[PDB]
């Protein structure tokens, strides 16, 4: 609580859409991601402990080694508004690489009548 | 009014398709002029 | 006191007054009154609409029946009783209505399906007897050329004409779809179950098997035959050039519409987990296999099935052999889906791993679409999309880690994500209200009390669905019934505008209104879009 929370996460989250996919082909749309990965390999892989080495990378100096629950527990935190978790632990950012950066919403709201507010008073 | 709460968007200005609301109010104009409308 | 908010409709009318509003603007005020009547009621004759309505006769209940009719807004049904006096019986239809809402999504699709010849066709050949035959019903080709004087360019609607019924649409009229779906099927009950003789019981039944397979086996050929059919289709003249049967009148399918229009949520699932090429990839290898796919719910177990439990678990698994066993669905083979090498085969198999359950079921080599074990991801993912994008993400986490377990504690969500009683007990309490959290408490006590209690919060399916349809249906009402309020302003306006077909007011009054006649029917399409997930399976 409250902000190392998202600070952790923010970084795990950059350390998984680094690993799983290349860096610098997501903000253009030249040959998406490499076209994306060659018509991807058999790589297909995640970290599986090797997470934690990015966590022991760069650390608060503080008592912050936490592993074995809290990283179960930041799993936890990424398989319900994020990566699917399959087996093998393999880790996907698709949709959350887009809303980093369901489309084209721009230019709301008006200050006028009708939908342009549909909501409670039920409807 | 009563109702100032938190964003009910899917809502915004930029249509994009105006011709796909011109084939609507055609239909709605044939079906209008049609032989039968039974009114009022 | 001062109800200019809309309150007045609030308790009045759900799911009706979307099927009064969508008729009142399309077949004036006289047929909203009758099929007020057939939703509000249920089945009734001629002269029970004239004893209830209190202002219509037989002469007028009579002449907008025909009206409904001819846009198949009513099911007609003739039956009689064990001493006679044979009579008529009239249902609504929901699927002619349906037609009376979408109604130029249907020639939004119908234009950008055909090939190369694009943009000097598809104004005025195709689109122009589309919408007549959505707006005046049934029609027949004779009828239709009658309209054309000096028909030099006579075969130029032909071509147009034989491949649009080749993969779809165009379909035999209604000599079935008149008939209801519970009449076709109890007639079918029965007059194969007082044909067989008196013989042994066997377990006092014994027919609930045969006879009801028998029902089975010839329902199958009763929805076959509106479909591909080699009657209209497939005739060769001599010396002449192919054309199909121009005598009978033919009407619009509403069952390949429907498969054809769950392909783009097909594409917005595509969206996620893979890139564009490969969605193009898939998405030319899903409207390749379009016109043969299984429908939304066939009326076999629509209505009559009382919940045997056999049954009901067997019809789910003989899905599953309709599914694998097809007359060449099931081909999704390399040189079926690259004209129509090794790369768009690696894409192919990403798409058998990228993990949502479709191009999954691939033993040797040639791939298949699951649609029966997709419908729960696709109604769940659009689903979860809604409370992230109007009510908040922070709601959307909550929502997916009720799910994440099966009916999830007191102390376990503060445990996750985030800490305690600041806003997850505060989002709960706006989620209660959605039918998206169901409450579940039990005491200790002896009363069933509340304060010697603990809460269980499980997610329970079919309640959310289901309240989200309805309140997108009557957004839907909501929005027509705006729409025909404001041309009150109009009468005046629209009507006096054909003697001529500069005070400049009127510029912010017929110019301004109409744009704002306009970006209702633009939402309207996003509203359909965003509410048919829940009506398919």
């Amino acid at each position: 609580d409250i902000e190392f929370i998202n600070s952790l996460l923010t970084i795990v989250w950059r350390f998984i859409s680094e690993n799983t996919f290349p860096n610098g082909f997501k903000n253009f749309e030249n040959g998406p991601k490499k076209n994306v990965f060659y018509a991807p390999n058999v790589k297909n892989y995640s970290t599986t402990q090797e997470i934690l080495e990015f966590i022991t990378a760069a650390q608060v100096a503080n008592v912050e080694l936490t592993p074995s629950n809290i990283r179960s527990l930041c799993e936890v935190l990424v398989y319900d508004d994020k990566l699917e978790k399959v087996t093998h632990d393999c880790y996907r950012v698709t949709l959350e690489s887009i809303l980093q950066m369901f489309n084209y919403f721009k230019m709301f709201p008006a200050s006028k009548h009708d939908k342009e507010v549909v909501y409670f008073d039920e409807w | 009014e009563f109702p100032s709460i938190p964003l009910p968007i899917n809502g915004p200005i930029t249509n994009k398709e105006r011709s796909l609301a011109v084939k609507y109010i055609n239909f709605g104009k044939t079906v209008k002029d049609g032989p039968f409308y039974t009114g009022s | 006191v001062m109800t200019i908010s809309s309150l007045e409709q609030r308790t009045l009318n759900p799911d009706l007054f979307l099927y009064k509003e969508l008729v009142k603007a399309h077949l004036g005020e006289r047929a909203a009154s009758v099929i007020g009547m057939l939703v509000a009621l249920g089945r009734l004759s001629v002269r029970e609409l004239v004893e209830k309505i209190d202002g219509m006769d037989v002469d007028s209940v009579k002449t907008t029946l025909v009206s409904l009719t001819q846009l198949r807004c009513v099911k007609y049904l003739q039956e009689t009783a064990i001493s006679g006096k044979k009579t008529t019986y009239y249902y609504y239809n929901e699927e002619g209505i349906h037609i009376l809402l979408y109604s130029g999504l249907i020639i939004d699709e119908i234009i950008t399906q055909m090939r190369v010849n694009d943009e000097e066709e598809h104004k005025q050949l195709v689109a122009e007897i589309v919408q007549n035959v959505i707006s005046l019903g049934s029609l027949t080709v004779e009828d239709y050329l009658s309209s054309v004087t000096s028909d030099s360019m006579k075969y130029t609607i032909s071509s147009l004409f034989v491949q649009l019924c080749e993969m779809g649409y165009l379909i035999q009229i209604s000599k079935l779809h008149y008939t209801p779906i519970e009449d076709l099927w109890q007639f079918l009950y029965e007059k194969h179950y007082k044909n067989i003789p008196r013989n042994s019981p066997l377990s006092d039944l014994k027919k609930r098997s045969q006879a009801k397979m028998n029902a089975k086996t010839d329902f199958a050929k009763i929805i076959n035959k509106p479909n591909e059919l080699s009657q209209i289709l497939t005739v060769d003249p001599k010396t002449s050039l192919r054309i199909v049967k121009p005598t009978v009148s033919l009407t619009i399918n509403l069952d390949r519409f429907m498969k054809g229009r769950r392909s783009k949520q097909l594409i917005n699932l595509a969206k996620t987990r893979v890139g564009s090429v490969t969605a193009q990839v898939y998405k030319i290898a899903l409207r390749l296999t379009e016109q043969k796919s299984p429908k939304i719910r066939d009326p076999l177990t629509q209505t009559g099935l009382l919940q045997d439990l056999e049954e009901a678990k067997s019809f789910q698994d003989e899905a599953e052999l309709v599914e694998e066993k097809t007359p060449g669905l099931t081909f999704n083979a390399i040189d079926l889906a690259r004209h129509l090498a090794s790369l768009i085969n690696s894409h192919l198999k990403i798409l058998a791993s990228s993990n949502f359950p479709f191009l999954n079921e691939t033993k040797p080599g040639v791939y298949y679409v699951p649609y029966s074990k997709l419908m729960p991801v696709l109604k769940s993912s659009v689903y979860e999309y809604v409370i992230a994008s109007t009510l908040g993400p922070s709601a959307m986490r909550l929502s997916r880690c009720i799910r994440d377990n099966k009916l999830v504690s007191e102390k376990i969500i503060n445990s996750t994500a985030l800490m305690k009683e600041k806003d997850i007990r505060s989002t709960l309490a706006s989620l209660i209200r959605y039918n998206s959290v169901e409450i579940q408490e039990v005491p200790r006590t002896a009363d069933r009390s509340a304060s010697r209690a603990v809460f269980l919060f499980r997610c329970k399916e079919t309640h959310s669905y289901n309240f989200m349809r309805q309140n997108l249906e009557w957004n839907m009402a909501n929005l027509l019934f705006k729409k025909e309020k404001l041309k009150q302003e109009n009468s005046t306006l629209l009507k006096k505008a054909n003697r001529d077909d500069l005070l400049p007011s009127e510029l912010n009054q017929l110019k301004m209104v109409n744009e704002r006649e306009l970006n209702v029917f633009a939402r309207l399409s996003r509203l359909l879009s965003l509410w048919e997930v829940f009506q398919m399976a």
